[PDB]
């Protein structure tokens, strides 16, 4: 079965930096894409960034407002993926899942299955 | 003061002539020639290699390495349908986008027959038959195993030897086809049926692939050159 | 140059096996259809003339096109020259990677009246000039400069009217071959210029008007046609798939392989 | 590339047959589009993904079809576990959109 | 003044003017085929009617 | 029996139980550089010893979902003893390769590979209006991977590394007109080729122009029952043939 908890969310004045940690447990970490998709109070999607796996070279893809500022990596050890948070505004506050994916034919659609409980950051 | 006379037809500007025309650089000295491997002497030189064909289109594959594999399990019943399509290299988009198609749709005619070529990329100890059959127009598509194995067909064996080929023999009233769609000069169907299981021993993937090839024979010839529909220009670069 | 007639067969049952081979080692079957069937014999009187290669790529196609007005400042066209500006001519030249031709360059001029606001406007006829200038050497910058004097630069004149102007010329390179496509940098370091853009050197292309600025503007416009002659190719190479987007590289988008039908037995 | 949802908010008494449409502004590949639901202050689930195939757990009324640029999804009839947020999802090039969402109200 | 053959299912004449190369018209007439070079580019040569894993 | 080949160059010696034939380039053997098409002004340096042997570069894994790799040849050997040391110091230069990729499995495993070496390979970058750089073209006796998914555009400096346009724009499946052999884990073991000196120029040099690539494309994937042994490598070995240099100038 997929399980994905996370936690690394609070308040943190503009400007600042924040680490978020997404943990997963019941699969392999090293052959499913992880995502990261946020979503204000009450508003549409929007999707991050993610991470591919062991078979293509560990390569991350983010969005075009979110280059620069953050950065999406995981820990070679044990099941466990980061989100590092760099130069904050007011329009970061929303809240924050970790989505999995995986291949249904041979080939990759890009769906997302399996969601995170959602953690919440807001800022001030 | 010789008399002349200009006929109709004088100071044209014909896309496709053949005259001789003063040159710019007088007395210029070119660069000379070296062996340079591999020097095509004729476009049909080309066309007579193997190209992988994506027989696995379905909407999902396209934009992925799985069209070109074709699914073979191990069924429960037997006389099933491996695939199928209709005999168009120009048009169909099966065919479309090989080597062999990509030359024709320079061409307005063809004529010759046309090998497929099939390899057996599966497991070493899964064996089983396949029928490989080739229908000429006026009925429709056959449905059965009954039905197909009336026309051109070759009963395939994997084994040691991974490949077979079967040859598409030129079976038509004029001496040439249309590259384009044409009801008047269809060409037939080509299909592919069980003809026994795939059997496999314990501990083995039961799914194997199958890939495709196609290629042309030592007659085959084209005509009537034409511009190509697989490139589209709005304004310059 | 006719094409192989096919023998007639017989039914066999023997030990040989022209169908199955192995396609592992890189080598096509070289089978014929005399030998999986029982054929007749006839005889082909075929040809494979229209495709050699001198029947398939000696025919003119556009290259490029440029306005420039008459009763102006800067009224005067210019192009470097390279066939990688067009979409029709460049995918042709792109099956072959060095190649060695000859041309027989052509113009087609036309002209076309601009909106004037002065009256009874009567006009001669026209005169064009097109100058070539190799790589290197002076470009002029104005209209009426003194560098048109093409003291040692080939250039013709041309009225309208007439038959259009045609030049020929051989094959000007440093190497043995038009190399169609270059992997790899233009200096030592490795830093920069990436691509075919650091061989492209053939020289440019100046037009201009001859006639002074009378009574009423125009507006003309010249297209360039190329025509290769005495082709030799090396090397033939896969056609281009998706479509292209810039001239100087070779840089695209991703697209499927084909277009998708709807199911893998349906015809 | 952006994604029109419509209408934003619906109503839907048990029994009847709904409809809700998810209209893209370019052309999208049919293998791309994916359907989503979450509910009322819960994390999203996959539902429909490319645009015609069933996903795990959902029950057999859900039925989506369309091509090119308009694209569906009907339900046929309304039940009282059902009534939550549906999004639509598409690629064609980088990045990934969401639709606005369709609000759908129990009667 | 060269005679050739004049393509068809008969000669002509042609002259070169020019003092170039550069300014004859195309050939157009040179058929030669070797397509052993792309269809078979093996070392060890296989006969047709053989097994090719011996 | 036409199933075992016993290559020897120099001191070096390749041995193979289960293999096809041989293919060899254009129809051409690789040969020394007449003095008809010659251009240089000067004596040629031919070590034609301590070059000419076989090279064995890094290995991958083949993974059960893996797209591909390549590896960009005339300076992935320029690390590689002292056939790295004669480019450095030597200003042009003309060899001819002798490919051999070797990947063995058991009978209970299925796959098959592409191995192509296609001549003068342009790469697309990801963003359209940049080049990708020098680090992300060839890695140093490592190979670059390709990727199943598209690469996007916001990234400045990065080759696009779509399987399915195999990073040039042509259809993959085209990809059999140049010199290649299938690595099918039913029959075969190993794929050899031997490639000539196909360029423009004579004699060119090493370190700014790259005139070969090795491509190898997994077509059916890799797939074992549980319980069979999961990690399958691929090693790639090269050979260079009748090398001349040219030139001789300061280290760089």
């Amino acid at each position: 079965e997929v399980k994905l908890v996370e936690s690394g969310g609070g308040l943190v004045q503009p400007g600042g930096s924040l680490s978020l940690s997404c943990a997963a447990s019941g699969f392999t970490f090293t052959d499913y894409y992880m995502n990261w998709v946020r979503q204000p109070s009450g508003k549409a999607l929007e999707w991050l960034g993610f991470l591919r796996n062991k078979a293509n070279g560990y390569t991350t893809e983010y969005s075009a407002s979110v280059k620069g500022r953050f950065t999406i990596s995981r820990d070679n050890s044990q099941s466990i993926l980061y989100l590092q948070m760099n130069a904050l505004r007011a329009e970061d506050s929303a809240t924050y899942y970790c989505a999995r994916s995986r291949y249904y034919g041979g080939t990759y659609r890009y769906a997302l299955d399996y969601w995170g409980q959602g953690t919440s950051v807001t800022v001030s | 003061g010789l008399p002349v006379m200009t006929t109709p037809g004088s100071t044209q500007f014909l896309t496709s002539d053949d005259f001789q025309s003063p040159s710019a650089m007088p007395q210029f000295d070119v660069t000379p020639e070296m062996q340079i491997p591999g020097r095509v002497n004729n476009l049909m030189e080309i066309a007579e290699v193997d190209s992988v064909v994506p027989v696995n289109n379905t909407e999902d594959n396209v934009s992925s390495l799985k069209a070109y594999q074709i699914p073979v399990q191990s069924n429960s019943d037997n006389g099933k349908q491996v695939f199928g399509f209709p005999l168009q290299p120009g048009a169909n988009n099966v065919l479309n986008r090989t080597l062999l198609g990509e030359i024709l749709n320079y061409y307005t005619h063809w004529s010759g027959s046309i090998k497929l070529t099939f390899m057996f990329c599966g497991s070493a100890m899964a064996t089983g038959k396949f029928l490989l059959a080739y229908s000429p127009p006026g009925a429709g598509v056959p449905k059965n195993r009954k039905d197909a194995m009336l026309g051109t067909h070759v009963i395939w064996d994997v084994g040691l030897q991974s490949s077979c080929v079967l040859c598409v023999p030129w079976i038509s009233q004029t001496h040439y086809r249309y590259v384009v769609e044409d009801e008047y000069t269809a060409a037939g169907y080509v299909t592919c049926w069980y003809q026994t299981n795939i059997v496999v021993p314990a501990d083995v993937q039961s799914s194997c692939d199958i890939l495709c090839f196609v290629s042309a024979c030592n007659d085959f010839s084209v005509r009537m050159l034409k511009d190509t529909p697989f490139i589209r220009q709005d304004t310059f670069y | 140059a006719r094409v192989a007639d096919t023998i007639s067969s017989r039914p066999t049952n023997s030990e040989s096996i022209p169908a199955l081979t192995a396609a592992e080692t890189g080598h096509t079957s070289q089978v014929v259809p005399s030998d999986t069937m029982q054929t007749r014999h006839v005889k082909n009187y075929h040809s494979r003339s229209e495709s050699s290669i001198e029947n398939f790529l000696c025919r003119s196609a556009c290259v490029y096109y440029a306005t420039y007005t008459n009763n102006s400042k800067k009224g005067f066209a210019e192009w470097v020259i390279n066939t990688r500006q067009v979409a029709q001519l460049r995918r042709k030249l792109e099956l072959f990677t060095y190649l060695r031709f000859d041309l027989e360059l052509t113009f087609v001029i036309t002209s076309a009246q601009q909106p004037s606001t002065a009256s009874s406007v009567d006009a001669p006829v026209q005169t064009h000039q097109i100058m070539y200038v190799p790589p290197g050497g002076p470009v002029p910058t104005k209209v009426k400069d003194y560098a048109w004097q093409t003291s040692t630069n080939p250039s013709v004149f041309w009225t309208e009217g007439n038959a259009p102007p045609r030049m020929s010329i051989p094959f000007i390179s440093i190497g043995n071959a038009y190399s169609c496509f270059y992997d790899g940098w233009t200096q030592f370091s490795r830093n920069g210029v990436y691509g075919i853009n650091t061989l492209n050197n053939m020289g440019t292309l100046y037009m201009r008007h001859v006639n002074e600025a009378g009574q009423g503007p125009i507006k003309s416009t010249v297209r360039i046609y190329f025509k290769p002659k005495h082709v030799k190719a090396w090397v033939p190479r896969p056609p281009r798939l998706c479509q292209y987007e810039k001239q100087k590289n070779v840089n695209f988008s991703p697209i499927g392989v084909t277009t998708s039908r709807t199911d893998i037995i349906t015809t | 590339n952006v994604l029109t949802q419509s209408p934003p908010i619906m109503s839907a008494s048990p029994g009847e047959k709904v409809t809700m449409t998810c209209r893209a502004s370019s052309s999208v590949s049919s293998s791309y589009l994916h359907w989503y639901q979450q509910k009322s202050g819960a994390s999203p689930k996959l539902w429909i993904y490319s645009t015609s195939n069933l996903a795990s757990g959902v029950p057999a009324r859900f039925s989506g079809s369309g091509s090119g640029t308009s694209y569906s999804l009907t339900i046929s009839s309304v039940e009282a576990e059902d009534a939550a947020t549906y999004y639509c999802q598409q690629f064609s090039g980088y990045p990934l959109t969401f639709g606005a969402g369709t609000k759908l109200e129990l009667k | 003044a060269q005679v050739s053959t004049q393509k068809t299912g008969i000669h002509y004449t042609n002259i070169n003017y020019y003092k170039d190369a550069a300014s004859n018209s195309a050939n157009r007439q040179d058929f030669t085929q070797d397509p052993g070079k792309f269809t078979e580019p093996v070392k060890d040569i296989m006969v047709k009617t053989m097994p090719a894993l011996n | 029996s036409d199933r075992v080949r016993s290559i020897t160059l120099g001191n070096s010696t390749i041995t193979t139980q289960e293999c096809a034939n041989v293919v060899v380039g254009y129809g051409v053997w690789p040969e020394y550089l007449k003095d008809n098409e010659a251009t240089a002004e000067d004596q040629p340096t031919q070590p034609d010893v301590a070059t000419c042997r076989f090279y064995t570069l890094e290995s991958v894994q083949w993974m059960k979902n893996s797209a591909g790799w390549w590896w960009k040849l005339p300076d992935a050997l320029s690390q590689m003893g002292l056939f790295g040391q004669n480019m450095q110091y030597h200003y042009l230069g003309r060899t001819g390769y002798t490919i051999h990729v070797q990947c063995n499995a058991s009978k209970f495993h299925q796959g098959c590979l592409l191995v192509v070496c296609v001549p003068e390979a342009e790469m697309g970058c990801s963003n359209l209006n940049n080049t990708p750089e020098f680090s992300e073209l060839s890695g140093g006796d490592s190979a670059r991977m390709f990727t199943d998914t598209q690469v996007g555009e916001s990234n400045a400096k990065k080759v696009q590394t779509a399987v399915w346009n195999a990073g040039m724009g042509v259809g993959v499946g085209n990809l059999t007109i140049f010199p290649h052999q299938w690595i099918n884990l039913r029959t075969n073991n190993s794929a050899t080729l031997v490639m000539p000196y196909i360029n423009s120029v004579p004699m060119d040099n090493m370190f700014r122009h790259n005139n070969l690539t090795l491509m190898i494309i997994p077509f059916v994937p890799l797939n074992y029952s549980e319980g069979s042994s999961p990690y399958v490598p691929i090693t790639v070995t090269i050979a260079p043939m009748c090398a001349e240099y040219n030139g001789l100038r300061l280290a760089s």
